[PDB]
């Protein structure tokens, strides 16, 4: 938009008295429609680039920029060397300098952002006037101080700087948008740059020297275009409400911002919440009563880390955290003991130099029992706390509909792909029930998801190989929902041998008929049945520590094997092979050997130590030993 | 019973009762009386209509561009009495959704897209 | 022995690296983004593991033809593309004869 | 403009000053062919133009759409001095030989007017269609014929007629014998599976070639088109010029299509590829040292390492007396592992050899990988779409889990291991092609493990017609001794503890790919002392087949 400036003086009179001195007749000029003047906003921004000192700036992140010296004074020699004339200015630095300029940028970023593009050019010419680039230096403000949602969009926030973080599902193709028009005369040679601002189409009927109507043909092959990438984004899963589906806002990206945000990441979108009337007919100027809400995209503390390190040295942290996942059942701690190590998994390693690049270090736990007795709380509690959890139904959803399938789409004239549920929870945890009565076609597609970590689907002329991987848990059930001592554990599980062998541990919900067994289970649920909320926050820690305990070791401590603690894995592998009695000479595959290494990496990750000793190795084989006696 | 949801989790509640009997032993007297007795209880039986219109009725709303899923006996009977006859005659898909709406009374809908939790 | 085949590509890469910086229209760039930009542009069937090796054993011999430094993210690589190849080839040929004469 | 005129006068002198091999110019022999009006070849080398001028060739590739009519009038004037030509036929610049290649994912908004080169491969094939270039209209208002009507990218109509009184603001009339057309093909390219390391977003791009660029354009060409991207409602189209079918991505320039002598290949290859394949080819353990240097994570089992190396080479597609090519490729498959350790055998080949696919049982239906047929949505015509077996020509296709599949898919692939061709005529649409792709199958037992009580034919699902058309058949050796698990466990510890340090290969992967093209050069022959040794060894396996009386298990 190119708006004019209207002076705010008395119409019809030049100056009513007031000699020499300037009383109420100074610089009252301002843009008509905005309380931001170019002659006033530019002067307030030049001092922001010269008189701004941030002593609290770090050195590992601001390499090349001095801390004591002004930061923006050293950035003059950085824009002309990176190639692209686009300066990255953080909105947090503006509030710490002037509070008046910070409120004018967010309230109306339509004329303040273009004003900043002309102030940097004046300072850049006073330092390196010889170094030139493509077009001019533009300012891309990002990282605001507002965190709202699509439902809290007040009607007073129209055409303002709103920053809402989310997750991008999929992106569109490339839609060229012709900006400046280009024409060529059919008689002479003359170029004309017609500004097609505000979505207007017009062509001049008078040439340069020919001066003949209908003699200047249009050529749309030498003008400047711009790709229009339609990016969709909804509410972030970490701050979304429960009980309703989130709203998706359409995002636009032009210039160099096209193909920058990959679909499937969590990038803070900083744009301007604008609104344009939908044009029904491109010929006749029609205005729709329902506008289109579009947003033009522009671009831990130390009080909690020290508390997590003190608990790592305590030898009781592994027992306190394992009992926090049992809010009702007192016993049966060995069932949920392996679930705590599932969120950690282990540090993923790369071996592309030997022909084996992809490798997953996640732990897959296998459960079995009655779906409702003791498994009703272990399927809905790991979904509300963990933000990377995706719940889905087995029988309610199709086999190919859960993953990434192919579906017709006559809108884009291309057989595009669609997302699912487990393909979005990468590096997290997937939630899925009903594994004993699941579909036959669904069991077949799981032979390469959690095994090969590469979903290769080549059908209907669609060559696509997905690289999504996520630890999936299961909860089986016998043919009679009860253990039968007359038959072995092999006949009870109806799953084939190739399916149960891909899982690590194995447990089973047993209900003994002992009289003394109810003395330690029935006397516990009644004690907490009449008690309200006068003991939950007194004898048990809060849930705010568990969410912050796993968000630190997953990107700081990378444990690895050594030379002494790794020798115990060979001797323990030979002893667990000649089992017999139950099934026979089995367990002769590198499956249980690979899963045993994942158990040692998960135990050392909770202890906050990259060095793995022989203590954590003895604890890995102890969990596998209890799984054998449970199913026998 | 008690509906306070302590210790983070949610305890059980709502009285449950099952009855087996041939539909014809004056069962309508025990059903029509309890239907008008409870303020939030609609007269729904096992027959009279299709099985995909009383517990899983999908309505394709093309006026707004969404996808909803309603029932007929467990979507509008909050803190009331759910009246239904012939508990063992429908398909297995209709009896699977009862595993979560009966214990803690939480409607779980997850058919690839519809991600919501109804409270009834 | 890991750089013997690299010295043979010096008269070959002198003409390939000259055209890839002109057709891209972009003046200056970096080496971090070069792992996914010019990795498929230069006609080299060798593994990408040795792609960051020719950017150090060539600019240090001729600092005038290519001047750059190292940091941690988005470096500043400036290649003098305004020089004729009639004299650049004679400059890189001085160090080539010294390698085969050892 | 005077800028475009300066780039044409100096370019005219380049065809006479810059020499080629001797004291003759390569364009001199090309001028003798342009006299005959049926061939218009104007090949211009870019690696040789920079030797005479560098700053002049910068504006040529930067702004090519504007200098398009200037190249047609400059080359026509230069050839006029050689010999007088008629004034009734135009030409077309055939600029090829570009050492710079651009990726399909590397594009912005100012890619128009840039003379670059795009890689990839074409799948769909469309027939030829003319294009109005030099036409002649006729005003229906004053009955006047207007000549010299050039059509660019829109409907260029004469807004002002010859009579300066009125004009025709509607439609005209297409001339008959006074309109020159140029046919083209609207093929559909596709991203290559060997250049997408991250992200799986398949798409295509409109490619339009010239008149003489036809013929050599069929479903299965891995060529790289060269031209300039043109912007059209508002769509995208890459105006190509010539074709050059070579190896995927980079690679060599000779395989099984062009044959020459041994003295002309040494002048094109590098000097580092001579002594490497000379002193190492005289060893005695060359067939064994290449097995451990490629699979360091596999301990023992020498029967699976010596068959994967021979899978890439194998036999050659010969020709019978009547002129019909039969077999010429080796096939192998393993069985005896419930997809626990055989998965690494297909991954090492997929990363190494770029001409390979990867799929499972349920991921491949009846067609898809062979030849899919579906009616087009914007043309309404039964087309033929290539599969995965046609893109991996002269290579090897991978497939795992041979159990979760029906019976209709095995019937449609029976002509792959015996005839190595695709003959699908569906709907009166003939589509008979050929592909020399070996099937790297991997059978899976019924109960997961090999049952010792049942017979050897009761543990697999493969019948007799399937195994008869297949070549080599291996079975994974299963040993239940205390020394088997004691030796394989030591290799796992050294791999997970010493990251990127357990590999001790004697030959790196850079020289293994170089020795792949030397095998397809000198074709070996058959000695006169070997015909008596083959006739005496087949009778041994003939009695080994009939263990009982006549038939038994594997038929040979």
């Amino acid at each position: 938009q190119k708006g004019l400036q209207v002076d705010l003086q008395s119409d019809g009179a030049a100056a009513e008295d007031i000699v020499a001195s300037e009383q109420s007749l100074g610089q009252k000029l301002v843009i008509w429609g905005t309380d931001v003047n170019v002659a006033a906003c530019k002067e307030n921004f030049q001092r922001f680039l010269q008189r701004f000192i941030d002593p609290l700036a770090k050195e590992e992140e601001n390499v090349g920029i001095d801390i004591t010296e002004p930061l923006y004074m050293q950035r003059l020699g950085e824009i002309n060397v990176i190639g692209e004339p686009f300066l990255n200015v953080n909105c947090e630095h503006i509030k710490s300098f002037d509070k008046n300029l910070y409120r004018q940028l967010i309230s109306y970023p339509q004329e303040v952002i273009p004003t900043f593009d002309m102030a940097v050019n004046e300072i850049f010419f006073d330092r390196y006037p010889d170094s030139i680039l493509e077009h001019q230096i533009q300012v891309r403000p990002f990282n605001a101080l507002k965190t709202k949602n699509m439902r809290n969009l007040n009607p007073e926030d129209i055409d303002q700087l709103i920053t809402i973080s989310g997750m991008v599902i999929r992106t569109s193709q490339l839609i060229p948008e012709m900006q400046e028009a280009f024409f060529q005369c059919q008689v002479c040679a003359h170029t004309t740059r017609v500004e097609m601002d505000r979505g207007r189409i017009a062509e001049p009927s008078v040439c340069g020297r020919c001066h003949t109507t209908h003699s200047m043909a249009l050529i749309h092959n030498r003008s400047l275009f711009s790709d229009k990438q339609m990016i969709k984004l909804q509410e972030s899963p970490e701050d979304m409400p429960a009980g309703q589906t989130p709203h998706t806002v359409i995002l636009f990206a032009h210039n160099d911002l096209v193909d920058k945000v990959q679909p499937g990441d969590r990038v803070n979108v900083t744009g301007i919440y604008r609104a344009v009337p939908i044009r029904v007919n491109p010929r006749v100027s029609n205005v729709k009563s329902v506008y289109k809400t579009h947003i033009d995209v522009i671009h831990f503390s130390e009080k909690r880390v020290e508390l997590l390190k003190e608990l790592s040295r305590k030898p009781d942290i592994y027992e306190r955290l394992a009992s926090a996942l049992a809010p009702s059942i007192y016993e049966h701690e060995d069932i949920k003991k392996g679930i705590l190590l599932q969120l950690f998994g282990g540090t993923r390693k790369d071996f592309s130099h030997t022909g084996r690049g992809k490798f997953r270090a996640e732990i897959n736990i296998l459960l079995c029992g009655d779906p409702g007795t003791s498994k009703s709380q272990l399927l809905q509690y790991v979904y509300n706390l963990v933000p990377r959890g995706q719940y889905t139904s087995g029988k309610g959803s199709s086999a190919v509909g859960l993953t990434a399938y192919v579906m017709k789409d006559p809108e884009t004239r291309q057989l595009v792909l669609q997302t699912g549920a487990l393909v979005l929870s990468d590096n997290g945890i997937c939630c899925i029930d009903e594994f004993d009565k699941m579909n036959e076609s669904t069991r077949s597609v799981l032979h390469e998801v959690m095994e090969q970590q590469t979903l290769s689907i080549a059908k209907a002329g669609i060559i696509c190989q997905l690289n999504a991987r996520t630890s999936v848990l299961a909860a089986a059930n016998p043919i009679e929902s009860q253990w039968n001592p007359k038959k072995t554990t092999i006949e009870n599980i109806q799953l084939p041998h190739t399916l149960l062998s891909r899982f690590d541990l194995i447990f089973l919900l047993l209900d003994p008929q002992d009289e003394a067994y109810d003395r330690r289970l029935a006397h516990h649920l009644v004690a907490l049945y009449y008690q309200s909320e006068e003991q939950a926050e007194e004898e048990l820690l809060d849930m705010a520590v568990l969410k912050d305990y796993i968000a630190y070791a997953h990107s700081t401590i990378m444990p690895r094997l050594s030379e002494e603690a790794s020798q115990a894995l060979i001797e323990a592998y030979v002893d667990m092979r000649k089992i017999g009695s139950s099934r026979g000479m089995v367990s002769a595959y590198p499956r249980q050997l690979e899963s045993l290494i994942r158990l040692a990496e998960a135990h050392a990750k909770v202890r906050l130590s990259n060095k793995v000793e022989a203590i954590d190795v003895e604890e890995a084989k102890r969990l596998h030993r209890e799984a054998l006696k449970q199913s026998a | 019973g008690v509906d306070q949801s302590p210790r983070g989790m949610k305890i059980r509640g709502n009285i449950n009762i099952c009855l087996m009997g041939d539909p014809g032993v004056a069962k309508s007297q025990l059903l029509s009386y309890i239907d008008r007795l409870a303020p939030r209880s609609q007269y729904t039986t096992g027959r009279g209509s299709s099985g995909v219109g009383l517990t899983a009725a999908v309505l394709r709303d093309s006026v707004s561009g969404e996808l909803t899923l309603e029932g007929g006996a467990l979507v509008l009977a909050d803190q009331g009495v759910c009246c239904i006859d012939e508990f063992d005659k429908m398909a297995e898909a209709d009896r699977t959704a009862i595993h979560e709406v009966m214990e803690q009374q939480t409607i779980s809908i997850a058919k690839a897209g519809i991600l919501t939790t109804l409270n009834a | 022995e890991q750089r013997l085949q690299r010295l043979e590509r010096l008269p070959e890469l002198a003409r390939v690296l000259r055209s890839v910086f002109v057709s891209e229209r972009k003046p200056a760039l970096s080496m971090e983004v070069a792992c996914a930009r010019m990795v498929g542009s230069c006609c080299t069937i060798m593994s990408p593991g040795e792609m960051e090796k020719h950017l150090l054993l060539l600019s240090e011999l001729l600092p005038d033809w290519l001047s750059l430094h190292r940091i941690r993210t988005d470096t500043y690589v400036k290649l003098d593309k305004a020089a004729d190849l009639a004299h650049i080839t004679a400059r890189l040929a001085h160090q080539t004869r010294a390698e085969e004469g050892l | 403009d005077e800028v475009a005129e300066k780039c044409q006068k100096l370019f005219l002198d380049f065809l006479e000053e810059f020499q080629s091999s001797d004291g003759e110019i390569k364009y001199l022999q090309l001028a003798e062919e342009l006299i005959r009006p049926e061939r218009n070849t104007l090949v211009v080398s870019f690696v040789d133009l920079e030797q005479f001028n560098q700053q002049l060739s910068t504006t040529i590739q930067e702004e090519f759409y504007r200098v398009y009519p200037y190249l047609c009038r400059a080359l026509k004037t230069f050839v006029k001095d050689r010999k007088e030509i008629p004034l009734a036929k135009d030409f077309y610049v055939a600029f090829q030989d570009l050492p710079t290649r651009h990726k399909i994912r590397e594009l912005t908004s100012s890619r128009i007017g840039l003379l670059t080169r795009i890689s990839g491969q074409v799948v769909r094939t469309h027939p030829v269609h003319p294009e109005l270039v030099s036409g002649t209209f006729l005003c229906l208002d004053c009955q006047t014929v207007i000549r010299d009507v050039e059509q660019q990218f829109k409907y260029t109509q004469p807004n002002i007629c010859r009579n300066p009184v009125c004009a025709n603001r509607r439609r005209f009339l297409l001339d008959t014998n006074k309109s020159r057309f140029v046919d083209f093909q609207k093929v559909r390219i596709q991203e290559t599976q060997a250049e997408l390391p991250r992200g799986s977003i398949p798409r295509s791009l409109e490619v339009i070639l010239r008149a003489e660029a036809v013929e050599s354009a069929q479903a299965g060409d891995k060529c790289d088109f060269t031209g300039t991207l043109i912007v059209v409602s508002y769509r995208l189209v890459f105006l190509a010029c010539c074709v050059a079918p070579t190896n995927p991505r980079f690679g060599g320039k000779e395989l099984r299509d062009e044959e020459q002598t041994a003295e002309s290949i040494k002048n094109q290859m590098t000097v580092k590829e001579w002594e490497k394949v000379f002193e190492m080819s005289q060893d005695k353990n060359l067939y064994h040292n290449l097995c451990t240097s490629l699979f360091p994570t596999i301990h023992g089992n020498d029967e699976v390492k010596r068959g994967v190396l021979l899978m890439l080479f194998g036999g050659v597609p010969k020709t019978t007396g009547e002129g019909t090519s039969l077999r010429g490729d080796i096939n192998v498959c393993i069985v005896g592992d419930p997809s626990t350790a055989k998965s690494q055998f297909l991954k090492h080949v997929e990363e190494f050899s770029p001409r390979a696919v990867y799929t499972s049982g349920k991921a491949s239906s009846a067609a898809g990988l062979t030849a899919a047929v579906v009616r087009d949505e914007e043309s309404h015509e039964f087309v033929i779409e290539a599969g995965a077996l046609m893109l991996a020509d002269n290579g090897v296709c991978c497939i795992d889990e041979f159990d979760k599949m029906d019976v209709r898919d095995q019937v449609a692939i029976h002509e792959a291991m015996e005839q190595q061709t695709i003959s699908i005529t569906k709907a009166g649409v003939k589509a008979t092609l050929n592909a020399r792709t070996s099937i790297l199958a991997a059978a899976n037992p019924i109960s997961g493990h090999y049952d010792r009580s049942k017979s050897l034919k009761q543990n697999i699902n493969l019948s007799a017609p399937i195994m008869s058309r297949f070549d080599l058949f291996f079975i994974l050796v299963d040993e239940c001794n205390e020394v088997t698990d004691y030796a394989i466990a030591r290799r796992i510890v050294d791999l997970h503890s010493r990251i990127e340090e357990s590999i001790d290969r004697v030959y790196s992967l850079d020289d293994i790919r170089r020795y792949l093209l030397f095998a397809r050069q000198f074709k070996p022959k058959i000695s006169k002392e070997s015909e008596d040794f083959i006739v005496e060894q087949y009778k041994h396996l003939r009695q080994r087949d009939g263990s009982g009386v006549t038939k038994s298990s594997w038929r040979i």
